[PDB]
Formats: C-alpha cells, sequence, structure tokens
C-alpha cells in the first residue's frame, strides 16, 4: 500500500505518534516519506545481510526477525513480515521502542538527513487529523 | 574533482559503460554509493558499498548487471548489459563518518554528499 501524505498523517496521529518522545507528528510523516516513500511494502537490503522493512524501514539486525539475518536480535519481538502490512500498527509499535533506544529519531538515517531541523510541520499542513 | 562522476554516454542496449568518481573514503565515510535520477523524477538508489568491510548491496533493478567497487581513492560502477530503463543521470555519493553506521543501504537519503553527475543514455 502506498499511503497518501495526509492519509498517513491521520493514521500516525491515531496511532499516537504526535509528540511521542517530543517528536511532533510531521517528523514521523517526513521520516516515512524519505525512508519508504510511503510504501508499506518497501524492502531494501543492507550490506550486512540485514534488510529494512516497511513504511519506516525497520531493520532486521536489531528489531524484527526475518529468519535470514544470523546473529541478529528481534527487540520488537515480531516477524519482519508484520512490518509489511497495510495496517501500520506493528511498524508504529516498533518505532516507539526504537525511538526510546537512546538516539531518538536519529535511528532513522533518512530522517536525520532530510527531516531533522527542517520545517517538518509542513508535512501535515492542510491535513485533516 | 571530488566526487565528480564521469564515464557516461549514449549507447545501444546490451552494451556496457564504466562510471568513475574520485574520492579522498574509509576515513570520512562509512558508506559510498551510486544513485541515478531521470528528469523531473526522484533519486533512485542503485548500489552501495561499506567503505571498511567492502560489503555491497544493490537495487533489484540492477542486481547482477551493475557492480560497485572501491579502489582506495576511486569509486567505480561497472554497468554491463545496459537497458533502456537505465537511462538517467548518475551520481556517486558518500555519507559522514561523524555518525556511526554498522552497515549500509542504497536509499539515496542515507547519503548527504555527492557531486556532479554523468548522463547515461541507452536506446
Amino acid at each position: 500500500k502506498v499511503f497518501g501524505r495526509c492519509e498517513l498523517a491521520a493514521a500516525m496521529k491515531r496511532h499516537g505518534l504526535d509528540n511521542y518522545r517530543g517528536y511532533s507528528l510531521g517528523n514521523w510523516v517526513c521520516a516515512a516519506k524519505f525512508e519508504s516513500n510511503f510504501n508499506t511494502q518497501a524492502t531494501n537490503r543492507n550490506t550486512d545481510g540485514s534488510t529494512d522493512y516497511g513504511i519506516l524501514q525497520i531493520n532486521s539486525r536489531w528489531w524484527c526477525n526475518d529468519g535470514r539475518t544470523p546473529g541478529s536480535r528481534n527487540l520488537c519481538n515480531i516477524p519482519c513480515s508484520a512490518l509489511l502490512s497495510s495496517d501500520i500498527t506493528a511498524s508504529v509499535n516498533c518505532a516507539k521502542k526504537i525511538v526510546s533506544d537512546g538516539n531518538g529519531m536519529n535511528a532513522w538515517v533518512a530522517w536525520r538527513n532530510r527531516c531533522k531541523g527542517t520545517d517538518v510541520q509542513a508535512w501535515i499542513r492542510g491535513c485533516r487529523l | 574533482v571530488q566526487l565528480q562522476a564521469s564515464g557516461g554516454g549514449s549507447v545501444q542496449a546490451g552494451q556496457s559503460l564504466r562510471l568513475s568518481c574520485a574520492t579522498s573514503a574509509t576515513s570520512s565515510s562509512n558508506c559510498m554509493g551510486w544513485f541515478r535520477q531521470a528528469p523531473g523524477k526522484e533519486r533512485e538508489g542503485v548500489a552501495v558499498i561499506d567503505t571498511g568491510r567492502g560489503n555491497t548491496a544493490y537495487a533489484d533493478s540492477v542486481q547482477g548487471r551493475l557492480t560497485i567497487s572501491l579502489d582506495n581513492n576511486t569509486l567505480y560502477l561497472q554497468m554491463n548489459s545496459l537497458k533502456p530503463e537505465d537511462t538517467a543521470m548518475y551520481y556517486c555519493a558518500a555519507d559522514t563518518s561523524t555518525w556511526y553506521r554498522g552497515y549500509c543501504g542504497t536509499n539515496p537519503n542515507y547519503f548527504s554528499y555527492w557531486g556532479q553527475g554523468t548522463q547515461v543514455t541507452v536506446s
């Protein structure tokens, strides 16, 4: 599923990401845009054999189990396939754990490079939440 | 001449091209790669390499045809069996070592550095 900008903003708000750990809603929408281009089915391989999954490109090295990343962890205690659903529940729940792991939203490299410090509110502007 | 891409050209499908870029790579970056862009379109990740380990990753669209390598200080992109869909501007990119990265990915948004691009046209 390829979410629309406002469609995702509304869903993320309902899933409690607005101001989560001090990060306004726009940060999360912006992160999804540059990580997955709003595609819930996005999968991208990393050089270490791990893979990034879903709307927020959560990796199998530490967060989910995809059964093909030896010596990795599954801190979110979920199959990586759960992060590829049209329903963002699993991705949001895992993202909430990630953002509290010590580096805030810096865990998302695309957010760090394209969103951090910018007018992220523009990503939810004009949207019905 | 830093991160300046070259090697592009206009060729028939099936032929090959070898893109290159100068670096200065294992000290200032964790990851280096190549991304491409068509007029009015978004950047598309093509290949990436871990500057320290040498491990690589590719986009599904170029898997088995393109090869990224680092001759620590030149970055190469061997393009074999070119397809019409490969037509676009190619750029070489790098990230910053000021941030830890235990692995690398092709997402263009994972790289804050890049230089001049080179055109690849395949008919």
